[PDB]
RNA sequence: AUUCAUAAUAACUUUUCGAAUCGCAUGGCCUUGUGCUGGCGAUGGUUCAUUCAAAUUUCUGCCCUAUCAACUUUCGAUGGUAGGAUAGUGGCCUACCAUGGUUUCAACGGGUAACGGGGAAUAAGGGUUCGAUUCCGGAGAGGGAGCCUGAGAAACGGCUACC
RNA sequence: UAUCUGGUUGAUCCUGCCAGUAGUCAUAUGCUUGUCUCAAAGAUUAAGCCAUGCAUGUCUAAGUAUAAGCAAUUUAUACAGUGAAACUGCGAAUGGCUCAUUAAAUCAGUUAUCGUUUAUUUGAUAGUUCCUUUACUACAUGGUAUAACUGUGGUAAUUCUAGA
């Protein structure tokens, strides 16, 4: 049953250290890592199963492979996604063209539909301008709280070269 | 080891807390916060083992978590929180409001003040230093980071914080004559006026404070908090004032008022 | 009759909590242990609002007889009362129902069971049906 | 983890095991007084030694010692609120001079045989042991209870003792019981 | 007490950060455009403070043993200069250099049926014995070593290897 | 709670130990055991070895919901309730256990960091984003690539995983 690996150009099992981001392993805990056995790339009498894609169809049709098609299980979620799906423009009303399942529990048939991410909306205009006038306001207020900082020290500058100049 | 701890076995937490040496593995670890931890009152031991408005931990959470408790004007969920020294506890719900000062006895009183007094709070300058673009800035007692202080304020010396604005509204020097407080060590509680502080250089300055009746006492500076000038503190004392009865007085006023 | 003379003390009122929290301390000589729900019923009336909204806990009786004391609470609602007081007394009370639940054990047995399925499942059990049945 | 529980032995037991001298005087004590154990004079005397230590440190201190005067005036204050030091000679010169027989002199069992009510110390005991002698308005079962001269006047028949009222008491109920089976209605 | 805080100049960088995020309410205004402004929070983020700490660190203090009197210095022992490494000081390591460092005031070694302390038992006073063990500190997870993720572990209800 | 007694002699007085005597939060064991309260407890010998089960997970109004989940929902034909799974985030460095190592080492009290790191908490803080500007790039908002899921599998077996 051990996996073939790609990258391994040997037809025999070797021990690998995984790690994340590599098949043959699902990592349990942060950066944890393990050694397991997998089954080198070269295919040879040692297997019992090899995958394959098929990339040029033939002259015949297959009974199970080509014939069917499986329908696509979930369609776009994200707005500009949506768009270069059904292909409408850069500017453009992507509402309308949710894709919309049915379901149906006896008598009620009832249609759900995915919420669509980076929509833009007047709740994340408000966000950001609320952000920018943050930002504005806050300097502002540093820099009158700089001013009357500096005419506080230059009232006091101004009581103590008097007092020392005089006293 | 490996890391910060986050529990507290009863017998390890503050002895000014009070808490029962029976009836619990363990005590409230205050969370990190604006007071250090043996300093600090956690809210659950406040309205639970003092106030007893709370029977247990889960009642204190549910008060907390309607947003009824408000350390310094903000609301404070948190059932651990590190609420120290003259802080301002606010109940909107009975109205109240709360100072921590701690009595002569070196424990945190139930102190009532009015809500004028709990506009404010004074917090002692722990280190006065310029930020970067060049902006001076004080830090408080409490960790508070005030920007733009009067340039006379220096280490020691007490501010007035506005606590709904985080602003001075004006500032008391450390000299001798000047009210302070105890806050530390073993007459921490006790309230007098500075006579004079010798400096020693290197390390641990000294105070010397008396207090009403002339019973005069030394302390390190750091235990020591101005509060006011020669009498009329700018906070509300609470009751006994800081006077450091004796065992045998104590006991004399003791049968005094409780035979009428 | 037999002078219950059921008298509440420490009364303190808990806006907080919104209730009336007191120690209760009942003297019923010639008696042994009163209830819970007379004294219940009874600070119902005394205390006017509700028996639903007032609950009571404590009462050790004195030693030699004739004496129980404990601690109550009055709520200024029902609502409140469910809100605030626990599982355990208002099912005590009737107020609430014990939640059916299955044993520690076999709670915390089952949720180790379920650690060792990554994802839903169904995808091995399919697998297993499949392979065992061809 | 938990904070201890502290306990501590409440006696002593003497030095010599067997001298007659002491033998005589501990059975006397215990006959006088109607107890049970030779420990009930132990534990006595082990109150003694350390009531008798702590005057004994508070004189090696001088007068007007504020540890001597608040101690000494708390140790003279308790010893004079249980009785077994007199209302005079209110000196830690005098809480030294103490004996055994003061302290046995404030047992429940000796106040309720002095107190009439039970024309004996042993009857005193299991009238105590039996739930009829209340100090207030409390039973008292303890023998050693240390009446503390205020309860002396309080002391009497338990409200719920057949002594006391509102019951003849389970042998009398029996026995009329059995008397109305024989005589009739 | 400082080459401190901070500021300035010329540059530099596999250029760091400087809100493409979320809940509730959805008020105000005039070129009424589904236009301009707008609240109470949530969560993020730089840096400095603070809190929780961590690491290192100053002085003095530890049982029996000389049938243990000299020990360390080749493969750092002791100091200097420079560098490297580290979060940072430091022979921590490296190169070069010097010949130092401890010790009869008991070094070095050996033993411990030694974790240390708060404490415990007994005790006129002085003492003697104990403290694996409810709190504090330390160490370890069969024995070693090594490392990943992480603010934080040389982690073991983490991994790697060997025994 | 500053106390001694028996034993060398024919008798004596000494030295001197043996023996007795009293405690022990001091262990074990024997006999015995009615009540209430309190409550130590595989340390010592073996930090020897372990069957089995449990001891670390966690979701708020507030990161991601098309479960082909349940209720069906408050214009609600983008979503709106609850919400498995799975990404994401945080936690798993605390606790708890034991005393094997360890003799200026640990550790105690007392110092220092002007010799450093510090998630979180709390406070404060960000108009400057223009390659070489006299070559600015959607901002009413950039991009792909994956989990859970669909489906096809391998292995006696694992908290194994592969192909699409
Ligand atoms: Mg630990
Ligand atoms: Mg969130
Ligand atoms: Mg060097
Ligand atoms: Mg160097
Ligand atoms: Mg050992
Ligand atoms: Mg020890
Ligand atoms: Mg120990
Ligand atoms: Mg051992
Ligand atoms: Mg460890
Ligand atoms: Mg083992
Ligand atoms: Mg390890
Ligand atoms: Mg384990
Ligand atoms: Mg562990
Ligand atoms: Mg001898
Ligand atoms: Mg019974
Ligand atoms: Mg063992
Ligand atoms: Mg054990
Ligand atoms: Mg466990
Ligand atoms: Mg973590
Ligand atoms: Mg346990
Ligand atoms: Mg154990
Ligand atoms: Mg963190």
């Amino acid at each position: 049953g051990f996996p073939m690996k790609q990258g391994v150009l040997l037809p025999t099992r070797i021990k690998l250290l995984l790690t994340k981001n590599v098949s043959c392993y699902r990592p349990r805990r942060d950066g944890e890592r393990k050694r397991k056995s997998v089954r080198g790339a070269i295919v040879g009498p040692d297997l019992a199963v090899l995958a394959l894609v098929i990339v040029k169809k033939g002259e015949q049709e297959l009974e199970g492979l080509t014939d069917t098609t499986v329908p696509k299980r979930l369609g776009p979620k994200r707005a500009n996604n949506i768009r270069k799906f059904f292909g409408l423009s850069k500017e453009d009303d992507v509402r309308d063209f949710v894709i919309r399942r049915e379901v149906t529990k006896g008598e009620k048939t009832y249609t759900k539909a995915p919420k669509i991410q980076r929509l833009v909306t007047p709740q994340r205009l408000q966000r950001k301008r609320h952000q920018r006038a943050l930002k504005v306001r806050n300097a502002q207020a540093q820099r009158e709280a700089a001013a009357e900082y500096a005419q506080l020290l230059a009232k006091r500058l101004s009581e103590r070269k008097a007092e020392k100049a005089e006293i | 080891a490996r890391g910060p701890k986050k529990h507290l076995k009863r017998l390890a937490a503050p002895h000014h807390w009070l808490l029962d040496k029976l009836s619990g593995c363990y005590a409230p670890r205050p969370s990190a916060g604006p007071h250090k931890l043996r300093e600090s009152l956690p809210l659950i031991v406040f309205l639970r083992n003092r106030l007893k408005y709370a029977l247990n931990g889960r009642e204190v959470k549910a008060i907390l978590m309607q947003r009824h408790v408000k350390v310094d004007g903000k609301v404070r969920t948190d059932t651990t929180y590190p609420a120290g020294f003259m802080d301002v506890i606010t109940l909107d719900a009975t109205n109240e409001n709360f100072r921590l000062v701690y009595d002569v006895k070196g424990r945190f009183a139930v102190h009532r003040i009015t809500d004028e007094e709990a506009s404010y709070k004074l917090g002692k300058v722990k280190k006065v230093q310029l930020g970067k673009k060049g902006v001076p800035y004080v830090v408080t007692h409490d960790g508070r980071t005030i920007r733009y202080p009067d340039p006379n304020i220096k280490v020691n010396d007490t501010v007035k914080i506005d606590l709904a604005s985080g602003k001075i509204t004006d500032f008391i020097k450390f000299d001798a004559g000047k009210l302070v407080y105890v806050t530390g060590g073993r007459n921490l509680g006790r309230i007098g006026t500075i006579v004079h502080k010798e400096r020693h250089d290197g390390g641990f300055d000294l105070v010397h404070i008396k207090d009403s009746l002339d019973n005069t006492f030394v302390t390190r500076l750091n235990n020591v908090f101005v509060i006011g000038e020669q009498g009329k503190p700018y906070i509300s004392l609470p009751k006994g004032k800081g006077i450091k009865l004796s065992i045998a007085e104590e006991r004399d006023r003791r049968r005094a008022q409780q035979g009428l | 009759s037999d002078a219950v003379t059921i008298r509440t003390r420490k009364v303190i009122s808990n806006p907080l909590l919104a209730r009336k929290q007191f120690v209760v301390d009942v003297l019923h000589p010639n008696r042994a242990n009163v209830s819970k729900d007379e004294l219940r019923e009874k600070l119902a009336e005394v205390y006017k609002a509700e028996k639903d909204a007032v609950s009571v806990f404590g009462f050790r009786t004195q030693f030699g007889g004739g004496k129980s004391v404990g601690f109550g609470l009055v709520y200024n609602s029902v609502a409140e009362a469910k809100k605030f007081e626990p599982t355990y007394r208002l099912v005590r009370y009737g107020l609430a129902e014990k939640v059916e639940k299955a044993s520690r054990q076999q709670r915390k047995q089952k949720k180790n069971r379920d650690k060792k399925i990554f994802g839903t499942g169904k995808r091995l059990a399919k697998k297993v049906a499949r392979r065992n049945a061809d | 983890p938990r904070a201890p529980r502290t306990y501590s032995k409440t006696y002593s037991t003497p030095k010599r095991p067997y001298e007659s001298s002491r033998l005589d005087a501990e059975l006397k004590l215990a006959g006088e007084f109607g107890l049970k154990n030779k420990k009930e004079i132990y534990r006595i005397s082990f109150q003694l030694s350390k009531i008798r230590r702590a005057a004994r440190d508070l004189l090696t201190r001088d007068e007007k010692d504020p540890k001597r005067l608040f101690e000494g005036n708390a140790l003279i204050r308790r010893l004079v609120r249980v009785g077994v030091l007199s209302e005079d000679k209110k000196k830690l010169d005098y809480v030294l001079a103490l004996k055994v027989e003061d302290f046995l002199e404030r047992r429940l069992q000796t106040q309720v045989y002095k107190l009439g009510l039970a024309k004996s110390v042993h009857h005193a005991r299991v009238l105590i042991t039996q739930r009829h002698i209340a100090v207030g308005k409390q039973i008292v079962n303890i023998p050693s209870f240390m009446v503390r001269l205020d309860s002396e006047k309080h002391i009497d028949f338990a409200p719920t003792s057949p002594f006391g009222g509102a019951r003849p008491g389970r042998v009398a109920r029996r026995n009329a019981a059995r008397k109305a089976e024989a005589s009739g209605e």
